[PDB]
């Protein structure tokens, strides 16, 4: 029944600072330290540091000694992580976890690990600015095999930051849909493709509409996909 | 600094089969200070084993931790569908470091990719850019080779690939290759071809179109 | 700081380091014996050499404490065990000379083979002939060719070995090298329990006179049965030909059971069929053995025993030594290494080996230097009595390997006691006579020009065994035995055999066994197990005369309990021999 | 006071001290939940002196000390008032009037090595017994004879510490055990460490 | 006021399992620690188990793996689950309440005791025979013969006649069955006025006999 | 564990006597010592805790003393109700509390001769096939007594068992039963059944007999 709840997503430009909160509940807060771990998209885990909730003693990874500052408030049972001098490399999901690897009182190593983890906070660092996605049709081939399966899709191009939500026919189409992970382009914007496979006979009788929502830019788009 | 190396990076196994994940360290690590974590896609990591051997609270008995010194192993006695995830070992003997992780993949029969190609929309060309998408649908294993040809000229540096997670129902993958070109460069050439080499194809499948048609 | 407490302080430093180094050496040997590889050979030798170097250094350091100033007997015994000089008193030339002779004599035995085109080794070649052959001349060939090929090569070396060993013994203030060997039974400074090295000779000769009637009647019976196989070669009044005794030297007459079995049509009790049908396992065997020791109040085997012991064949890919051995590695590590097969003999062996483990576990509280049997005969005596109790029909019936309807059989019992006598009783005159010859040779009572003359004079008189071929002083028939070529004392087998029946009698009296001694099993008698433990716990810390008293209530070796074991057979033998010649003439010879 | 005493920090510490250099933690200004003791399946040693283990959550003390170290299984009996042996005499001595609890458990899985663990030492030689709660970390050579040692190890001149050399195949009496000694102190001073709701 | 009532004793085979039960009255059971103590002729009083007020349980090594103490404060009840019972567990078991005066701890109240016998032998119900008085003061009694295991309870007139009663310790016979005599000495004048009846209870066999004794 | 040693093992004392029992602890237990009383057929009864505090309801003649390693229990004036075994118990080491071996306090009183009765086997028992003849020696002191069965004046051996009560808490006497057991066949082989009782309270052996014919 222990829950660690983190602050919402943050989008920052290089050189700025970000501070992530972590409200812990359901256990003796001052008996367990808090550890912070981040995960870049597609990359492994990277431990950042440890703070004692008892006396505020802190241990940081050498990679962050000068840039990171951890704080706790005992009243609200909340941990904080501040990372200054942000760079594009810092674009990652940041987790707070309940720590049983070092002692909150004495600071010595304990037999244990990170038992409870927060849901994570996405922090995106880029020089880009919030922009809604351009949506383009991936029209089915004019030479589709009539007695077989046909593929159609949608291209969600040039948007920032993550994430985009893509649905087909407002959720009426769900079988055969593959919405790909976003890929960061050299321009600094993210791009995405979403495809659906359908019967070729159904191509003349069914309408297929791509539903694209981008809450970071308050952009919502509906692109009709038609054979030509 | 203690570097934890997990091999292999991806472990393909059938459901119910026995999985043994290796974690090798650059220095001797005290068993008291090695831990294992599971992370499913889109979720947070959860602690499975601490103290090299001790199961964490609420962890099924099929998970087991063993090993000593530089070589540690995490064993899943019988793989359940829920057990196919990425697993990280962790040490805090000296500082704190994570391994690179091992992805436990559902092993499947070879499935050939269905290949599709999409020309850029006229709307995108009016926007001054052209991007060509090539789709590989429902294939296994993940290792496919995708080549872009433009008037027989092999393309490099202008394509991006994105792969889906392994499907929960048929255990296949889908892959998107997106060739991105200038408006002027697209209209400068004629034949755009996506050639796919995969283990399941008796010969490479090439899908192509002519720009005007 | 008195010199006595300095020795105590020194022993504390020794005991700590010794346990760690001995364990490494012992564990290295285990890794080799269970997993034969050239890598483990290097590990076994490196650890063993490092141990021998540590003993070498500490033994010199121990000699810095004058033993005459240490009053505490436990400290005096510990220092004494380290202060052993041995061959170190000899000059470097004579030290190298004796070691060269020892290694040469040992290799001649291990590699000697009679050849002609093709060659036969002692094991398995000649031993298979001596054990199984019924041809007088084939056995004579194997018996004579071994002594002529091997014994003649050893003869000039043994003469130098005797002179060098006696020189070593006199340098250590012993009368001769036989007096040196008799030092294992010596007890000094414990009034009422002391034992002089010469008393061993008197006690052996005194006890041997009492077994002569039993042996003489067995000799008479075996002779009568042996003539029904070699009627044209065996005199009814003469000694037995040495090559017809089912053995290369006549050390055991066990192989003569096929020719001398009193009731050959009645089968012997083999529960192997019952074990196989019940699908018994090697671990089941040791669990039943473990149950046996628990029944008398002894501890269970340790968790490390069940985890680290090798109780089965390590398969085909991994080669191991398959000799049944009990391992005391120290520091609470107890193991048995046995290539067990689901059979009755392995069932009895598991009890024997675990008897060592129980003895090892008992004295584990003693200082490192005191962790051994009270004398060289104690350990095997404790092992044998376990096989004795487990092999009884009552025990096999109680553990369900014999049906409760199993029939009592007088004839089957006489079959059993006779086969026991062939192995146990027949060994003692050979064993005594052999060590008697060596003792006199070391003492110099037998001139070199009469070694073989007096040797066969004794085998005719004492053992009742005559040579088929006259041997002059170019032979060395004693050295043709492993223990003589390899510099091992042999009276250990005599004393051990007497001790084991002293133990069995005393424990069955404590178990209140009513009936023949050979049918007793000490199972479920904590009173017997407690009396046994009172000796096992001592190890070397107390005189063996006191340790023996803790079991039997007497300070001395006694053969009468051994006679009580064979009393049913001795009565039957006296009846069978009434029509037969008992005793032998030393004048007759086959040549 | 709402903070719980850090008993978990001691029992679940990754590293334990050598017994000659035993570690001391001062626990104060906290609420103690002895639930870590009560919820043990007792292959663990648990002997208390002066107070009973049921009456601990109703108690208050001025200070709690947590001493911890590694010894051999055969030596756990020495961690008690009135005991003798190398450990009680020369390494860690409890007083006759000890009030507290001694907790121990087998740590063979953590403190043994196939190559032998020689990191854990104990003091074997010292010319006098320790006073209660005395800690001797000296490594001066021990003079076991009448001649001076002049700082050189040798005959009658022994380095006073020795390694346990834990190996996993050792017998239980030689396997390593981790030991925690909780001492309950009460003086003429306000109480700092109390059970739940006192 | 304070009462502890033992239950669950009797015979059990070696290696068998049995649960003792103890019911308490006259105090707040939830507020006190409870203990099990056993007594044997050879080894005397041995503490067997302790249960505290916070779910904490304690055992000696001799029983640590075999016995399990529990309590049911809703019913002021105490239990001792015993498994792998060996012959050496044959003892009279007492549930006892524990208390302390400051640091000094003591067992203030004990139950009646319950006898546990771990034996391969079988239960056997007692035969009860009258020892009729002869033809001053006169003596009469009952012979409770051939039963196993102990104990048998004997009372006179449903407990009304306690004065002058001598129930003898049970003698173990060569048959392996216990036998017991209980006598009461009575005025000869009352042999016509009063009926003397022994009540024999052998819970191990549910044998309850009320035998009337007359001249 | 702490090993407790009680002395004396058994003690005969008169009514009104000051009794002194000792308790030895294998190590100093301060005042963490309790004393218990147990009477035959009863559970132990706490008398003393913390070496000297009298438990509620315990008569004031009981008192404890001692500290550290030697402890004493004293009865100022022994009452007949005091015959029981007395145990000490250390409460220093927990949870493994241990008890002393016990000190059995027998009570001395004046000589009392036994009342002797003999009981023939019941008809109900004879129907079952066995005859039990019971000789009862009631309320005697001292405990030593000799009973002999004579069947037609032949002294019996090995076919009788005796039982003796604990010392009575009221009058400090003992009672004894001797039971002669015979087969129904063996019971009818003889006529005169007698038990002869020798006790230091009698001038001469006392014989109680019966004729099987009743
Ligand atoms: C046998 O020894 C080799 C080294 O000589 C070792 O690598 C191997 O693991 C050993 N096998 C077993 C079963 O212990
Ligand atoms: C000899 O010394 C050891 C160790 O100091 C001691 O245990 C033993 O009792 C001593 N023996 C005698 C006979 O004094
Ligand atoms: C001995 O081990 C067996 C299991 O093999 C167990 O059942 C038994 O209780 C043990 N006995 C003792 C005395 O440890
Ligand atoms: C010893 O006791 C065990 C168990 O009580 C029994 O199974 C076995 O038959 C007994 N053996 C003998 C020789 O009495
Ligand atoms: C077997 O031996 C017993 C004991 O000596 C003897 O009484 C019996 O007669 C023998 N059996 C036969 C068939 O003679
Ligand atoms: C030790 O750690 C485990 C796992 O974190 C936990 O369940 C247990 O309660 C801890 N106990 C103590 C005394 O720290
Ligand atoms: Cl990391
Ligand atoms: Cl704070
Ligand atoms: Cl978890
Ligand atoms: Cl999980
Ligand atoms: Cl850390
Ligand atoms: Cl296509
Ligand atoms: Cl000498
Ligand atoms: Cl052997
Ligand atoms: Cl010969
Ligand atoms: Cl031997
Ligand atoms: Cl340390
Ligand atoms: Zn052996």
């Amino acid at each position: 029944q222990v829950q660690l709840v983190q602050s919402g997503a943050e989008v920052k430009k290089p050189g700025a600072s970000v501070k992530v909160s972590c409200k812990a509940s359901g256990y003796p807060f001052t008996s367990y330290g808090i550890s912070w771990v981040r995960q870049a998209p597609g990359q492994g885990l990277e431990w950042m540091g440890w703070i004692s909730t008892y006396n505020g003693n802190t241990n940081y990874a050498q990679k962050f000694q000068g840039r990171v500052t951890m704080t706790t408030d005992t009243s609200t049972t909340t941990g904080y992580m501040e990372l200054r001098r942000l760079r594009s490399d810092d674009t990652a999901v940041y987790y707070c976890a309940r720590d049983y690897t070092r002692g909150a009182w004495f600071g010595e190593s304990l037999i244990g690990g990170f038992d409870n983890w927060g849901q994570g906070t996405l922090v995106t660092v880029s020089s880009a600015s919030t922009k809604g996605p351009s949506v383009f049709p991936l029209a089915p081939s004019s030479k589709s095999t009539s007695g077989g399966t046909a593929a159609l899709g949608c291209l969600v191009k040039d948007y920032f930051p993550e994430p985009v939500t893509v649905s087909w026919n407002s959720g009426a189409l769900t079988s055969g849909v593959h919405t790909f992970p976003a890929v960061l382009q050299s321009s600094g914007l993210y791009s995405l493709s979403s495809v659906v496979t359908v019967p070729s006979s159904s191509l003349g009788t069914q309408t297929y509409i791509c539903n694209v929502n981008h809450k970071p830019s308050n952009t919502k788009v509906d692109k009709k996909v038609e054979p030509k | 600094e203690i570097v934890l190396t997990q091999s292999p990076g991806t472990l393909s196994l059938s459901p119910g089969e026995r999985a043994t994940l290796s974690c090798r360290a650059s220095q001797t690590v005290s068993s008291t200070s090695l831990a294992w974590y599971q992370q499913k896609p889109g979720q947070a990591p959860r602690l499975l084993i601490y103290g090299a051997s001790s199961r964490a609270t609420g962890i099924p008995d099929r998970f087991s931790g063993s090993g000593s010194g530089t070589d540690f192993t995490l064993t899943i006695s019988r793989l359940e569908p829920e057990d196919f995830a990425v697993y990280y070992c962790q040490q805090h003997d000296t500082s704190l470091t994570f391994g690179g992780g091992t992805k436990v993949e559902i092993k499947r029969t070879v499935a050939a990719p269905s290949v599709f190609i999409f020309p850029p929309s006229d709307e995108q060309l009016k926007s001054g850019t052209a991007s060509v998408v090539c789709l590989l649908n429902n294939f296994y294993p993940r290792e496919a080779k995708v080549q872009w040809k433009v008037d027989n000229a092999l393309q490099s540096g202008n394509s991006q690939e994105s792969v889906t997670e392994q499907d929960s129902k048929d255990s296949t993958y889908s892959l998107s290759s997106t060739l991105t070109l200038s408006k002027a460069d697209y209209e400068k050439h004629k034949v755009y071809a996506c050639e796919v080499t995969h283990q399941g194809l008796s010969s490479p499948v090439t899908k192509s179109f002519n720009r005007g048609e | 700081s008195t010199i006595e407490e300095q020795a105590k302080t020194f022993l504390d430093k020794f005991n700590h380091e010794a346990e760690d180094l001995f364990y490494q050496s012992s564990l290295a040997s285990w890794n080799y014996n269970t997993n034969i590889t050239e890598e483990n050979v290097q590990n076994m030798n490196n650890a063993g050499d490092k141990w021998s170097a540590f003993l070498k250094e500490q033994s010199t350091l121990a000699q810095m404490y004058p033993l005459q100033e240490i009053q505490n007997l436990t400290v005096k015994l510990q220092l004494q065990a380290l202060q052993q000089n041995g061959s170190s008193v000899l000059s470097e030339d004579k030290s190298k000379r004796l070691n060269t002779i020892l290694n040469t004599m040992s290799t001649i035995y291990s590699t000697g083979k009679v050849c002609n085109q093709e060659c036969l080794l002692l094991e398995p070649g000649l031993n298979e002939i001596m054990a199984n052959s019924l041809d007088y001349n084939e056995r004579l060939w194997a018996w004579e060719s071994w002594r002529s090929e091997v014994g003649k090569q050893l003869r000039p070396l043994y003469e130098e070995y005797v002179v060098l060993k006696n020189e070593m013994a006199r340098a250590n203030h012993y009368e001769d090298y036989g007096d040196y060997w008799r030092g294992d039974y010596e007890v000094n400074g414990v009034d009422g329990y002391d034992y002089s090295r010469g008393q061993l000779i008197e006690d052996v000769e005194h006890t041997f006179e009492e077994i002569k009637p039993l042996y003489e009647h067995l000799h008479a019976y075996v002779r009568a049965k042996l003539m029904n196989a070699y009627p044209s070669y065996i005199s009814p009044i003469g000694c037995l030909p040495a090559h017809l005794l089912g053995d290369m030297w006549g050390r055991f007459w066990t192989n003569l059971y096929s020719l001398t079995v009193p009731f050959g049509q009645k089968p012997n009790i083999d529960v192997t069929d019952a074990m196989v049908d019940q699908a018994w396992d090697a671990q089941r065997i040791f669990k039943e053995a473990e149950k046996f020791f628990v029944s008398v109040g002894l501890p269970n085997m340790t968790q490390g025993f069940w985890e680290n012991s090798m109780l089965t064949d390590p398969g085909n890919v991994q080669k191991a030594v398959c000799h049944p051995t009990a391992w005391d590695l120290g520091k609470g590590d107890f193991r048995i290494l046995m290539c067990t097969k689901v059979t009755m003999d392995d069932f009895l062996t598991a009890h024997h080996e675990m008897g060592h483990i129980q003895y090892d576990m008992a004295y584990a509280a003693q200082p490192f230097l005191l962790r051994n049997g009270a004398n060289e005969g104690f350990h095997e005596a404790v092992g044998e009595i376990m096989s004795l109790s487990a092999a009884t029909p009552k025990h096999l019936k109680s553990i369900g390997l014999l049906s409760p309807d199993f029939q009592e059989d007088n004839e089957t019992e006489i079959n059993f006691l006779l086969k026991q006598a062939l192995t146990i009783v027949g060994t003692l005159p050979f064993t005594y006579m052999l060590e008697k010859w060596r003792w006199m040779v070391f003492k110099g009572e037998i001139p070199k020009d009469q070694w073989m003359k007096k040797w066969w004079e004794m085998k005719r008189e004492i053992v009742g065994v005559v040579e088929p071929v006259p041997h002059d002083e170019t032979y060395c028939d004693p050295a043709s035995l492993f223990h003589v070529s390899n510099d091992y004392s042999f009276i250990r087998y005599y004393t051990r055999t007497l001790y084991q029946f002293q133990f069995q009698e005393a424990l069955c009296q404590a178990a209140k066994h009513e009936g023949p001694l050979h049918k007793c099993d000490i199972s479920n008698s904590t009173e017997a197990g407690q009396k046994l433990f009172n000796m096992l716990r001592l190890g070397k810390s107390e005189p063996w005369t006191l340790a023996l008293e803790n079991v039997v209530g007497a300070k001395n070796m006694n053969v009468r309990p051994l006679l009580n074991y064979f009393e049913p057979l001795f009565t039957w033998l006296k009846d069978q021999n009434k029509n037969s010649f008992v005793g032998w003439s030393t004048d007759w010879s086959p040549y | 006071i709402t903070n719980l005493c850090p008993f978990d920090e001691v029992f679940n510490a990754t590293r334990f001290a050598s017994v000659y250099a035993w570690n001391r933690k001062r626990i104060s200004n906290c609420v103690a939940d002895y639930s870590v003791l009560y919820n043990l399946a007792p292959f663990f040693t648990f002997k208390c002196y002066g107070v009973s283990p049921t009456k601990l959550n109703d108690l208050c003390f001025t200070n709690v000390y947590a001493d911890s170290f590694v010894i051999r299984g055969d030596e756990v009996r020495q961690i008690a008032p009135g005991q003798t042996g190398n450990i009680a005499d020369y390494n860690y001595k409890l007083p006759d009037d000890f009030t507290g609890c001694v907790i121990a458990w087998n740590s063979n899985k953590l403190d043994s090595k196939v190559s032998g663990n020689y990191n854990y030492l104990y003091r074997l030689f010292r010319k006098s017994n320790l006073k209660p709660f005395e800690r001797d970390i000296s490594t001066e050579i021990y003079q076991a004879g009448n001649k001076p040692c002049n700082g050189v190890a040798g005959f009658n001149c022994y380095f006073p510490l020795r390694s346990y050399s834990f190996r996993p195949t050792y017998g239980v009496g030689h396997q390593p055990y981790r030991v925690v000694v909780l001492s309950f102190e009460l003086l003429h001073a306000p109480a700092t460490v109390c059970g739940p709701k006192k």
